[PDB]
């Protein structure tokens, strides 16, 4: 997997 | 009596939480004084995920390109900067909900409350701690960033943590209030993976104190143990090293049991090398290392805030 | 992803915490309207614990016999009367932090916050289920009776758990906010035990699913049992018996996850009799049953407040 | 050991 950066849409 | 893991009352930062959306992009900023503090990723839009140039991206931007909504109520940006990892958004209005606060950072070992948040609102609370690796174990989703950590001190907020990311194994980073990372990542979806974690001793030495002040002693053992026997022991187990100040650190549950640390040392050696044989230490089959020496005293005398 | 023990934020009932003095004796009380409530047994001197005549400790009492600080500020009190184990103070000014509340009494297996408090301010904030034996495994001290347990849903404050006292084995007992005790306890210290208790097994199952939800998926199997089936298991561990009405409610998460609730119950029926083989689950070496379907719903989904 | 009912002195 990658990192996730956690804003949202 | 009974131990928990509990976490700080989360009044006066709930009062601190808005929304910040630039785009199509959302996520939490911490409202203190006239200042709203966000992650700068807020200025990314999905094609700027792997390698943004935030100085870039943000040139591009005017104050009325960030809404900022505290409840019902847009607050009006008349300035914004970066420094580090975060936005400073200077806002028209003083937040009349401003606590007595300070920004820190803490070192790995210690703990924490989050508030987790979504969309400037409220989820949860619960009590984290700074792992050696510069992650923490906390429970966070898509919009979760800008969410922060803190400790009280009476009547003062110390914040410590703002939420930014989460790694692949499903721990999180983020950075103290100046927007510095903690531990060697960065805001970037490239690849990016937590270094060995190892468990906190200190932490766990002041568990075992907390269970002899609730009446449980079945664990210790007649033995004592040298600091550097002790160390090369717990190392086999990635157990961090306990170090002389870990051991002045614990002198007042030390005092208040009657057990010399370096006796809890060895009960600690001996519980690594047998297990619990079914037993439970308050109320768990693991050695709990997510409570400081400041934690226990806290929680066995009834501090408040 | 993570999950973790996670309690409701506290600011809506940190604003309704006071303290009450009679005499000597203090503990917190909930000041909500223009009306404080409190453990009855606030008027007990140290001397009368043991079989306290309630009707004739109050007859005796007059408004000023108690003292009620909200902070800085003494309300003043002008009626008193007992609700079985509670005692309502009126005072003279409604609570301006009141806010949209109700009383609701919880059943067994259902969880709550707590906010632990000691002379009206908190100490801090977890998260607690109401045993099958109807005791609650808190973190409490003396001073700490008059704490609240509640849940939030939207802005509205269910008020569910008023604390009381402590039994022997150190787990606590209390009521409800109209004063009714949760078990077969009363409000004095001759002799009581708490009986026999058992784990809520729809809560493991819901603690399962969130641990497949965070990608801890090993426990997993080819296999499949039914609901008769498991619970001939289950019973022999001191597990609830699992009704229908648990599957139902273990509905939406097994619709979130692709596994169904039967054969989350094969995996559990493995956990029982062989046991997790030294591995762990969502960072526990024991199955967790203080996490509701909808504790982990509310988590997972980041419903906020 | 007894139940403790909870205030303080």
């Amino acid at each position: 997997f990658y990192p996730k950066l956690q804003s949202s849409q | 009596s009974g131990f928990r893991k509990m976490a700080f009352p989360s009044g006066k930062v709930e009062g601190c939480m808005v929304q910040v959306t630039c785009g199509t992009t959302t996520l939490n900023g911490l409202w203190l004084d006239d200042v709203v503090y966000c992650p700068r990723h807020v200025i990314c839009t999905s094609e700027d995920m792997l390698n943004p140039n935030y100085e870039d991206l943000l040139i591009r931007k005017s104050n009325h390109n960030f809404l900022v909504q505290a409840g019902n109520v847009q607050l009006r940006v008349i300035g914004h900067s970066m420094q580090n990892c975060v936005l400073k958004l200077k806002v028209d209005t003083a937040n009349p909900k401003t606590p007595k606060y300070k920004f820190v950072r803490i070192q790995p070992g210690q703990t924490f409350s989050v508030l987790a948040c979504y969309n400037g609102s409220p989820s949860g609370v619960y009590q984290c701690a700074m792992r050696p690796n510069f992650t923490i174990k906390g429970s966070f989703l898509n919009g979760s960033a800008g969410s922060v950590g803190f400790n009280i001190d009476y009547d003062c907020v110390s914040f410590c943590y703002m939420h930014h990311m989460e790694l692949p194994t499903g721990v999180h980073a983020g950075t103290d209030l100046e927007g510095n990372f903690y531990g060697p990542f960065v805001d970037r979806q490239t690849a990016q993976a937590a270094g060995t974690d190892t468990t906190i001793t200190v932490n766990v030495l002041a568990w075992l104190y907390a269970a002899v002040i609730n009446g449980d002693r079945w664990f210790l053992n007649r033995f004592t143990t040298t600091l550097n026997d002790f160390n090369l022991v717990a190392m086999k187990y990635n157990y961090e090293p306990l170090t002389q100040d870990h051991v002045d650190i614990l002198g007042p549950l030390s005092a208040q049991t009657g057990i010399a640390v370096l006796d809890m040392c060895a009960s600690l050696k001996e519980l690594l090398q047998n297990g619990m044989n079914g037993r439970t230490i308050l109320g768990s089959a693991l050695l709990e290392d997510e409570f400081t020496p400041f934690d226990v005293v806290r929680q066995c005398s009834g501090v408040t805030f």
